[PDB]
Protein backbone atom coordinates (compact mmCIF):
# COMPACT_ATOMS: atom_id res chain seq x y z
CA UNK A 1 0.00 0.00 0.00
CA UNK A 2 3.11 2.38 -0.55
CA UNK A 3 2.40 2.74 -4.33
CA UNK A 4 -0.23 5.42 -5.34
CA UNK A 5 -1.68 7.49 -7.67
CA UNK A 6 -4.03 10.54 -7.98
CA UNK A 7 -7.62 9.20 -8.93
CA UNK A 8 -9.68 12.54 -8.76
CA UNK A 9 -8.65 16.08 -10.11
CA UNK A 10 -10.70 18.76 -11.61
CA UNK A 11 -8.16 18.92 -14.25
CA UNK A 12 -5.30 17.56 -16.27
CA UNK A 13 -1.83 18.14 -15.59
CA UNK A 14 0.41 20.25 -17.96
CA UNK A 15 3.37 18.61 -19.18
CA UNK A 16 6.42 17.79 -16.46
CA UNK A 17 3.52 19.50 -13.77
CA UNK A 18 3.33 17.75 -10.52
CA UNK A 19 0.88 17.44 -7.67
CA UNK A 20 1.41 17.40 -3.49
CA UNK A 21 -2.03 17.82 -2.18
CA UNK A 22 -4.62 15.71 -0.43
CA UNK A 23 -7.15 18.12 -0.69
CA UNK A 24 -11.05 16.69 -0.78
CA UNK A 25 -12.51 15.78 -4.06
CA UNK A 26 -16.27 16.77 -5.54
CA UNK A 27 -17.20 14.52 -8.09
CA UNK A 28 -20.95 15.59 -7.68
CA UNK A 29 -23.26 18.18 -6.10
CA UNK A 30 -22.51 17.16 -2.13
CA UNK A 31 -21.25 20.30 -0.23
CA UNK A 32 -18.46 19.07 0.50
CA UNK A 33 -16.24 21.67 2.71
CA UNK A 34 -13.78 18.94 3.54
CA UNK A 35 -16.16 16.83 4.56
CA UNK A 36 -18.86 10.88 2.34
CA UNK A 37 -20.69 10.78 -1.01
CA UNK A 38 -18.57 12.58 -3.71
CA UNK A 39 -16.20 14.08 -0.88
CA UNK A 40 -13.00 11.47 -1.90
CA UNK A 41 -9.49 11.48 -1.08
CA UNK A 42 -7.91 12.36 -4.26
CA UNK A 43 -5.33 9.32 -3.95
CA UNK A 44 -5.66 5.69 -4.07
CA UNK A 45 -3.49 2.77 -3.48
CA UNK A 46 -2.11 0.15 -6.08
CA UNK A 47 -1.98 -2.11 -3.15
CA UNK A 48 0.55 -4.90 -5.25
CA UNK B 1 -35.88 -8.88 -9.89
CA UNK B 2 -35.86 -12.37 -11.32
CA UNK B 3 -38.07 -10.66 -14.26
CA UNK B 4 -37.79 -6.68 -13.66
CA UNK B 5 -40.39 -4.51 -15.24
CA UNK B 6 -39.49 -2.46 -18.56
CA UNK B 7 -40.95 1.23 -19.17
CA UNK B 8 -40.00 3.00 -22.41
CA UNK B 9 -39.64 6.93 -22.67
CA UNK B 10 -39.23 8.16 -26.20
CA UNK B 11 -39.61 11.57 -28.46
CA UNK B 12 -39.09 14.07 -25.79
CA UNK B 13 -36.50 16.76 -23.82
CA UNK B 14 -35.36 16.18 -20.02
CA UNK B 15 -33.30 17.80 -16.95
CA UNK B 16 -31.40 14.31 -16.02
CA UNK B 17 -29.37 16.59 -13.04
CA UNK B 18 -32.87 16.03 -10.92
CA UNK B 19 -31.69 12.43 -10.76
CA UNK B 20 -28.62 13.52 -8.11
CA UNK B 21 -29.86 16.98 -7.30
CA UNK B 22 -33.06 15.19 -5.51
CA UNK B 23 -32.61 14.15 -1.80
CA UNK B 24 -34.94 11.33 -2.83
CA UNK B 25 -32.01 9.06 -4.10
CA UNK B 26 -29.59 7.68 -1.76
CA UNK B 27 -27.21 6.65 -4.72
CA UNK B 28 -26.91 7.91 -8.26
CA UNK B 29 -24.25 5.77 -11.07
CA UNK B 30 -23.66 6.27 -14.36
CA UNK B 31 -21.61 3.29 -16.85
CA UNK B 32 -20.32 5.33 -20.65
CA UNK B 33 -22.02 8.16 -19.69
CA UNK B 34 -21.26 11.32 -17.09
CA UNK B 35 -23.69 12.73 -14.63
CA UNK B 36 -23.44 16.05 -15.82
CA UNK B 37 -22.93 15.37 -19.42
CA UNK B 38 -26.25 13.78 -19.79
CA UNK B 39 -27.95 17.00 -20.04
CA UNK B 40 -26.25 17.63 -23.28
CA UNK B 41 -26.78 14.07 -24.37
CA UNK B 42 -29.26 12.18 -26.97
CA UNK B 43 -30.69 8.82 -27.22
CA UNK B 44 -32.55 6.79 -29.86
CA UNK B 45 -34.79 5.62 -26.70
CA UNK B 46 -34.41 5.35 -23.31
CA UNK B 47 -35.45 2.23 -21.15
CA UNK B 48 -36.10 2.08 -17.49
CA UNK B 49 -35.50 -1.56 -16.03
Amino acid sequence: YNYLFRLFRKSNLKPFERDISTEIYQAGSTPCNGVGFNCYFPLQSYGF
Amino acid sequence: VYAWNRKRISNCVADYSVLYNSASFSTFKCYGVSPTKLNDLCFTNVYAD
